């Protein structure tokens, strides 16, 4: 629990010594969070392209999947 | 109440704490999720029978 | 079983020997040696011997299982 | 008539006409060269941030001074490897599989290449030297089965009944040839004939 | 009785005065323990009970007839280690005097036996990761029992920081394992053998060959050999070989049940690459610590062909080389303590500094050793023809047998380069031998009073006294001879590694 | 690491150079130039030349050596036979 | 005297010199060296088996 | 940005500083455990999370001792 | 003779993930240390327990 | 928010900058506080606690060995970095952070159910303790011996004697 206590006697003498390296990595972690709240999307889609990229199953390759599972099971019917 | 599940913060993004060979694996490698994903796939086909 | 314990304290023997030519002395220098370093290895022999009646007793065993394993696969 | 030399080449599965599917000899060669150029440029530039944190120390300058890599390797590894890895597939697609002969020509194509890049300052006749003995070291290890013969060695032939685990017997003949790793008391004389022809005393003088 | 005892020599040490004689008598003392606890397992323990595997302590240990054999061999192997430290190597004070000068050597060497023992019989992940680092810190704690020495230290800390390294890789792989399944026991673990991840399995074996030396990682340890005195790199460079390797076996005995052909693709390269740099980083060497470094990276390359192919084959390759090769590791170190003796002494170019910790250091130091002691050259002539495999000495039994099961498995190309590697190893074990004889004639009628052991006193000119003393004489013709005339007993002995099994029954 | 790498030519070189900057009679300096004869340096000129030897090779010649020397070549030999580098933190060597 | 000795002793010999002298430059007491090397070797468990022999070529160009 | 190694640069150019990172690594291993055992209810998992700090605090005693003595061994001279 | 005992010793029968060695000889969770009857989810009958796989001895 | 996030990225910053013993030594105590939060919050509070406990005393006897230890060597020493290829690294890196690909796994959330059965209910390290003396007893036992050897280990490397 001590980070709570500890976290704002960092963070300003982090910026009272380094204000541009502070505002630097401040604003960074600000937009993420934006990223996150506001549905950019931004960083969900670099994670799709990792994956695309490193030949694991995607969101979009699970649901073709289930998408040629559906075709092939309504033929089987009808 | 429903929460994640998901690995603590520190264990997914401290520069030297998220580097081992079982992590690497785990997020650079994908032969362990090609594997599970047939388990999960083998369940939708087999509800026909 | 004489035999087989006679050759493995001429070993001891030999190993005495041997050592003696190590050391630089003459073979003949503390004749003790030799009796010593031949009933040591006359224990071990007859170790030895005791060590291999074993292991063919025990190999017949299991080489009977074995064959019944093998006529199995071939049919 | 077809002359009749010694095959000494380790068994392999062979298989049948209308399998093999080729494998996209481009679309393999740029996953080579894209993930090999990433990282022997993206170590690079981490290590040049390792320089700069440190280079009064002799001992951390040493090591780096063992990985570093010049620019012409930066450049002539990527290439090198995807010129390999295309050639390596694409002589597999024109011969239904993978021979050592393929395997030979992909990799000594592959370090001229690559050691015209990163070894301008040496006689052509070296780089072709070094070409030679790099193909051929490729072409061996295909030809022993790369790492491991697999279902062809003589335990998988063992525990597939193809073995010599029964032993022998002379009344049995057999047309079809024998297995690779199987021996027979007696064989039908027509074999013979296949292998060695006819002539200097088999079956005529 | 090794815990047992440990606790009373520990208490002892520390109550009685410090002096050379009384920590030789410890060190005796360490001798009958491990006696007694070899008697005490041998009483209890039968290769024909432990066939089938016993469960001990919650099931925590398994030992089979298998671990059984390895136990022996290691509780052996350290008696004669011992006999260096409990009785005189050279019988001169300025160079025995160091086996004597510390007292919890004989104690770090019984907390090392316990872990060297113990490992092979692991059944547990918690277990597992508690005995690999109580065999590690006892390393750790060996390597630096010689604290006033600035290489002894040096060396030390590289073993610490890289065998942390690997224990860490160690831990990680179990943690990922538990995490895939939640369960601890490897038996539970063997039920879910298809389902979990097979090559979390092989970052556990990454960090066992780290601390083998295996390539890529062989460079600390050629460096620590080197660096460490000579009794210090006898016991260091092969007791840690005899538990991982043994529990290597176990852990790909597991591994082949699911037939994973990538995973054998990557221990492949691993071998493929050892036998490389074991083969020709010895070319050019002038230390004989440097030379046995490579030298033991090659031969285990050889073993780990056989723990590789892991058949019935490599159950009677592995037993019996690694037996054979523990005699020539100990009959080659215990030459070399001893022919310190014939190092000739100043009364100079390239200002060679010898220290006491390693008096023999270089290659050419064991020249003119065919004039000096022609039994003793011939004795290291018959190891080193022993570690290039001419037979029908054990090391081309050895070098046979781990063939015959690499073929079986259709590894073609590893069979290949070891033949060769085996052929480019020999240029610098034959360098060895060059050195020991190829001036005999050249230099027979020399007069040479400048020798170390010239400097010994002689009682009263009318007796006859040995230049080597009894007990290290007397090992060093035992297992010379063993090494030599294996012929007349191997029918047997291969019989004996017949029968040892894991797991096979029927 | 803890030896020298000293050449003759190296040492004779930078020994020249530093004499160089002196107020010497002539700038031709080799191993046979003396100090008092050509170089033209009294008592105290000297030794400002030695400490000056001393800081530029990281040497500290001895009192016997530093009276009783005559020749630029006697530096050179001086500096190759007796330099050391200093020794390094325990942390410069092994990382 | 030609190239039987090339394909011979004179022409491993060089051989040999020129691999040995490479390995020789690798040992030596360094904590960043040997842990580069530790890390490094993780990949062989992230790459995919099929890339073992273009890592094979690779080393084979370091060499040089 | 790992399989670049970007974590050497992040390590320190101190021995004591391979140590920290030494630790820091064994470290994650225990945070995966204590993770892993909790979600799953399992006092076995913490016993071995509990099993790992206190092997880890062990080997970091070893290791400063060695790195104690080698520093004495420097300053070896002593004349006072 | 000799070869064909050599036959017999030095064949490998096949292991899979259908047949192989797991040295567990009882099943797990008759007692715990406290609150054995759980959640009733233990479904084994340890008065009914059907014989166990006992490992086979070669030599016996 | 998850203000660890900005936690750990501050912390990586200062461990690429990083150019003394001393903030080394800095860096492990700026790298336990977010463990041990995190794990009071989310996980284990008794294991946040245990780390407290014994990795402080760890802590301060590693300070107290650089004070032995420092050297001069790098307070005056320069290094190059650069603000623009530390930020860069720090932005790339901070763009991956799925240390695991199972989408589902880490989208959808789960519960458990809870049941009245355990009457007897008492804490973790009751628990944790029952097992380790009774039924892993060895395991307590190995690790007493490991601790006495680093006693003795411990002498036998520091004391000149
Ligand atoms: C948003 C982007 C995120 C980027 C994340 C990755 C970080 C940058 C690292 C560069 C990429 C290399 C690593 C890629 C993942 C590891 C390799 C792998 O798993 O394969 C992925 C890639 C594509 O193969 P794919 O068929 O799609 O995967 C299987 C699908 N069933 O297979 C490949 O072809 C990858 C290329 C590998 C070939 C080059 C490496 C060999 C030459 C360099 C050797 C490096 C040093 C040697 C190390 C061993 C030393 C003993
Ligand atoms: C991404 C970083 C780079 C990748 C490094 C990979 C490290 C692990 C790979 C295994 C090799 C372990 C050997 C020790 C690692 C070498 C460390 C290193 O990379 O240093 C390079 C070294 C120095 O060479 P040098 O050119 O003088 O220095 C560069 C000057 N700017 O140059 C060398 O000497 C390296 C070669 C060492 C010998 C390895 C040979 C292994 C066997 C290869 C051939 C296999 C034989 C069978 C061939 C038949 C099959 C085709
Ligand atoms: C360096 C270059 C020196 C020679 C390189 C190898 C030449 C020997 C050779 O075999 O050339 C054949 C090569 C392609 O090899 P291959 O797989 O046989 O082609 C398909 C046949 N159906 O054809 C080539 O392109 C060469
Ligand atoms: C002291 C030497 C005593 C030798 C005892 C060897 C031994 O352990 O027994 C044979 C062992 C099988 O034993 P087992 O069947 O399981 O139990 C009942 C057997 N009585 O089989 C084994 O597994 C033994 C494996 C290790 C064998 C090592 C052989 C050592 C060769 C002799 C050492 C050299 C002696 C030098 C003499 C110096 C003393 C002066
Ligand atoms: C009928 C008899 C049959 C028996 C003969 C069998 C041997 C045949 C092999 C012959 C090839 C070796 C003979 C020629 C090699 C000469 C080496 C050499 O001269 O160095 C070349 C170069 C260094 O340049 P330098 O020598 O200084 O000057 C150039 C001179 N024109 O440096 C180089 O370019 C050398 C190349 C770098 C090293 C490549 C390593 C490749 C892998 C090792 C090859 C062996 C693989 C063994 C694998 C298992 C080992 C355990
Ligand atoms: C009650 C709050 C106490 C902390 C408030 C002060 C905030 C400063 C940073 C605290 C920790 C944040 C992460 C820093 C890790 C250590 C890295 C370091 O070297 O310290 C940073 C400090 C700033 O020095 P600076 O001039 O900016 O950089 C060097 C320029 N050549 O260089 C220094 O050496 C000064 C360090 C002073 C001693 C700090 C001891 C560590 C205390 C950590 C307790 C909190 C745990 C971390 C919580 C934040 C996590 C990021
Ligand atoms: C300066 C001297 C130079 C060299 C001179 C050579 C002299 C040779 C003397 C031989 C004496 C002799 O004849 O020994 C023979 C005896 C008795 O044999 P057995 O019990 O009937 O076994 C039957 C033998 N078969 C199978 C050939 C029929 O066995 C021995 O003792 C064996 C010798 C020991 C060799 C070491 C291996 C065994 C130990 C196992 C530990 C792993
Ligand atoms: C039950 C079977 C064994 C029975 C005997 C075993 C114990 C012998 C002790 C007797 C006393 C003694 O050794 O006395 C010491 C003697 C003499 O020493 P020296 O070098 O001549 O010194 C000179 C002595 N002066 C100055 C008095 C002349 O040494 C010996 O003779 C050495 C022989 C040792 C035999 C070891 C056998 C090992 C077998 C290993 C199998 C694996
Ligand atoms: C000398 C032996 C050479 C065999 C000839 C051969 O293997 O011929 C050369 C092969 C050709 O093989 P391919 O064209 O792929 O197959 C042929 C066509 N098939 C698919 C119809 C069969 O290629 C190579 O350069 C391989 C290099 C082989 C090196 C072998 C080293 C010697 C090992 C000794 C084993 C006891
Ligand atoms: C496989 C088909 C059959 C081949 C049989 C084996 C022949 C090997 C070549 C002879 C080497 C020799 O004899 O090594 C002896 C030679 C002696 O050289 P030197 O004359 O003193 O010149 C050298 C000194 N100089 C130039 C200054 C005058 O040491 C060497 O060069 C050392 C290199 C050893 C390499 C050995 C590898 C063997 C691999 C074999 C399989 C490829």
């Amino acid at each position: 629990p001590y980070l709570v206590a500890f976290r704002p006697a960092v963070l300003v003498f982090f910026f009272i010594r380094q204000p541009i390296g502070a505002g630097l990595l401040a604003g960074g972690f600000l937009f993420w969070q934006a990223d996150r709240h506001f549905n950019f999307g931004i960083r969900d889609n670099i994670h799709n392209f990792k994956q695309t990229i490193l030949g694991f199953p995607t969101q979009a390759s699970k649901w073709e999947t289930f998408k040629q599972v559906d075709a092939q099971k309504r033929a089987q019917l009808v | 109440p429903y929460s994640n599940t998901r690995r603590p913060w520190v264990l997914r993004r401290h520069i030297i704490m998220k580097n081992s060979p079982t992590k690497w694996a785990r997020k650079y490698s994908s032969r362990r999720d090609e594997r599970e994903q047939e388990i999960k796939d083998d369940y939708i086909r087999g509800m026909g029978e | 079983m004489i035999a087989s314990l006679a050759g493995w304290g001429l070993f001891g023997v030999t190993v005495r020997a041997y050592q003696q030519g190590i050391r630089k002395v003459p073979f003949s220098y503390y004749p003790l040696g030799y009796v010593y370093s031949a009933l040591g290895w006359v224990a071990f022999g007859y170790g030895f011997n005791l060590w291999t009646e074993r292991n063919d007793k025990l190999l017949e065993k299991r080489v009977e299982k074995l064959k019944e394993s093998r006529n199995l696969r071939l049919s | 008539e077809q002359f009749h030399l010694p095959q000494p080449f380790w068994p392999t599965t062979k298989t049948k006409e209308g399998e093999y599917v080729p494998k996209d000899s481009i679309r393999e060669a740029s996953k080579v060269f894209i993930g090999s150029g990433v990282l022997l440029g993206g170590m690079h530039f981490r290590r040049l941030m390792q320089y700069k944190k440190g280079s009064a120390r002799p001992g951390l300058a040493k090591y780096l001074n063992l990985f570093s890599l010049s620019k012409s390797q930066l450049i002539g590894f990527p290439v090198a490897l995807g010129a390999f890895s295309f050639l390596s597939h694409s002589f597999a697609n024109l011969q239904e599989g993978q021979t050592a002969t393929g395997e030979f020509a992909a990799s000594s194509i592959a370090s001229l290449i690559g050691l015209s890049i990163f070894r301008t300052k040496k006689p052509l006749s070296s780089n072709v030297a070094i070409a030679v003995g790099m193909g051929s070291l490729f072409g061996f290890l295909t030809w022993a089965g790369n790492f491991n013969l697999g279902d062809n060695s003589y335990r998988a032939a063992l525990e597939a009944g193809n073995g010599n685990e029964g032993g022998f017997d002379n009344k049995v003949i057999k047309t079809e040839r024998q297995g690779f790793w199987e021996g027979v008391y007696r064989r039908p004389l027509s074999q013979t004939v296949e292998d060695l022809g006819e002539g200097r005393g088999i079956i005529t003088q | 009785m090794l815990f047992t005892s440990l606790l009373l020599i520990i208490v002892y040490g520390s109550l009685v005065n410090k002096s050379h004689l009384l920590t030789k008598l410890i060190n005796r003392l360490g001798l009958i323990i491990i006696i007694y606890t070899l008697l005490i397992h041998l009483n209890i323990n039968t290769l024909e009970n432990l066939s089938i595997g016993i469960n001990m302590f919650n099931n925590l240990l398994l030992i089979n007839s298998f671990n059984n054999t390895i136990i022996e061999l290691i509780l052996i192997i350290c008696i004669l280690y011992v006999l260096l430290i409990s009785f005189n190597i050279t019988g001169l004070s300025i160079i025995d005097n160091l086996n004597y000068s510390k007292r919890t050597f004989i104690v770090i060497v019984l907390f090392n036996i316990i872990g060297l023992t113990l490992l092979p019989l692991v059944n547990d992940i918690m277990i597992l990761f508690i005995i690999i680092e109580l065999q590690s810190y006892s390393l750790y704690l060996l390597t630096a029992i010689f604290n006033e020495s600035h290489n002894s230290t040096k060396s030390a800390l590289y073993y610490f920081i890289v065998g942390s390294i690997a224990s860490f890789i160690i831990l990680d792989a179990t943690v990922s394992i538990y995490d895939d399944l939640g369960l601890t026991n490897i038996q539970y673990i063997l039920m879910y053998i298809d389902k979990l991840e097979i090559f979390d399995l092989l970052c556990l074996l990454f960090g066992l060959f780290i601390k083998i030396g295996l390539a890529p990682f062989y460079s600390y340890s050629i460096t620590i050999y080197s660096l460490s005195p000579t009794i210090i790199t006898n016991y260091i460079s092969l007791m840690p070989k005899l538990s991982i390797l043994t529990l290597i076996y176990i852990i790909m005995h597991y591994i082949n049940i699911v037939n994973n052909t990538d995973l054998n693709y990557v221990i492949s390269f691993l071998i493929l690459i050892s036998m490389f740099i074991g083969s020709f980083g010895g070319l050019n060497v002038i230390r004989i610590k440097t030379l046995l470094a490579y030298s033991s990276l090659l031969n285990v390359s050889y073993m780990l062909l056989a723990i590789l192919s892991n058949s019935n084959e490599s159950i009677i390759a592995y037993i019996y080389y690694i037996i054979q090769y523990s005699l020539t590791h100990i009959n080659i170190f215990s030459i070399i303590l001893v022919i310190s003796i014939y190092l000739p002494i100043m009364n100079n170019m390239l200002n060679v500094m010898i220290t006491k910790y390693s008096p023999i250091e270089y290659i050419n130091q064991l020249k003119n050793l065919f004039i000096n002691n022609i039994f003793i050259a011939i004795a290291l002539c018959i190891s080193i023809f022993s570690l290039i495999g001419i037979p029908p000495l054990t090391g081309f039994y050895g070098k046979y047998l781990v063939l015959i099961s690499g073929l079986n498995n259709g590894y073609v190309l590893l069979s290949i380069v070891l033949i060769i590697a085996s052929s480019i190893s020999t240029v610098y074990y034959a360098t060895i031998l060059k050195v020991l004889s190829f001036d005999t004639l050249s230099f027979k009628d020399i007069i040479s009073n400048n020798l170390i052991i010239n400097t010994s006193p002689e009682n009263n000119n009318n007796e006859i006294k040995p230049e080597i003393s009894n007990v290290i004489s007397y090992v060093i013709s035992s297992l010379t001879l063993i090494i030599l005339l294996i012929i007349i007993q191997y029918e047997n002995i291969v019989k004996g590694a017949y029968l040892v099994l894991l797991y096979n029954w029927v | 690491q803890s030896a020298s790498t000293l050449t003759k030519e190296d040492v004779l070189t930078r020994s020249v150079s530093v004499l160089r900057g002196f107020e010497v009679k002539t700038k031709d300096i080799d191993l046979q130039t003396t100090f008092v004869q050509d170089l033209g340096m009294d008592s105290l000129d000297l030794n400002d030349a030695l400490v000056a030897l001393e800081e530029e090779f990281d040497v500290v010649f001895d009192d016997k050596t530093a009276n009783e020397i005559k020749t630029v070549g006697e530096v050179v030999d001086f500096v190759l036979a007796n330099y050391l580098p200093t020794e390094q933190s325990i942390n410069h060597t092994i990382r | 005297r030609g190239i039987l000795q090339l394909f011979g002793p004179l022409g491993l010999w060089k051989l040999s010199t020129f691999i040995s002298s490479k390995l020789n430059k690798l040992v030596f007491l360094n904590i960043g060296f040997i842990l580069e090397i530790i890390v490094l070797s993780w990949l062989l468990i992230v790459f995919k088996v099929s890339l073992l022999k273009y890592i094979l070529l690779l080393i084979i160009f370091i060499i040089l | 940005m790992d399989l670049i190694l970007l974590m050497l640069v992040a390590v320190g150019l101190n021995i004591i500083d391979i140590y920290i990172m030494i630790e820091i690594l064994i470290m994650g291993c225990t945070v995966n455990t204590i993770y892993s055992a909790s979600l799953d209810n399992d006092m076995i998992g913490l016993i071995y999370s509990l099993i790992q700090i206190i092997i880890a605090g062990v080997e970091s005693a070893i290791g400063l001792s060695i790195l104690v003595n080698y520093n004495r061994i420097r300053n070896s001279e002593e004349i006072e | 003779s000799t070869a064909d005992l050599y036959g017999l010793i030095s064949f490998t029968p096949k292991r899979d993930i259908h047949h192989y060695v797991i040295r567990v000889d009882e099943v797990p969770g008759k007692h715990f240390p406290t609150n054995t009857t759980g959640n009733f989810g233990n479904t084994v009958d340890f008065e009914n327990l059907e014989p166990r796989r006992k490992p086979i001895n070669p030599y016996l | 928010m998850n203000l660890e996030i900005l936690d750990l990225s501050i912390l990586g910053f200062y461990s690429l900058i990083s150019s003394n013993s001393f903030e080394s030594i800095a860096i492990l105590v700026a790298t336990i506080m977010p463990v041990i939060t995190e794990l009071w919050y989310n996980y284990s509070q008794l294991f946040a606690l245990l780390y407290t406990l014994i990795y402080v005393g760890a802590v301060v006897i590693l300070f107290v060995f650089i004070l032995s230890v420092i050297n001069e060597k790098e307070e005056y020493e320069y290094e190059y970095s650069g603000l623009f290829i530390l930020i860069l690294v720090l932005l790339l890196d901070d763009l991956d952070d799925n240390e695991s690909n199972d989408n589902d796994y880490n989208n959808v959330y789960i519960t458990d159910y809870a049941d009245w059965f355990n009457n007897y209910n008492e804490s973790d390290l009751s628990v944790i303790g029952n097992l380790l003396f009774t039924e892993y007893a060895l395991l307590l036992l190995i690790i007493s011996f490991i601790l006495l050897m680093s006693i003795i280990g411990l002498i036998l490397i520091v004391k000149k004697d």
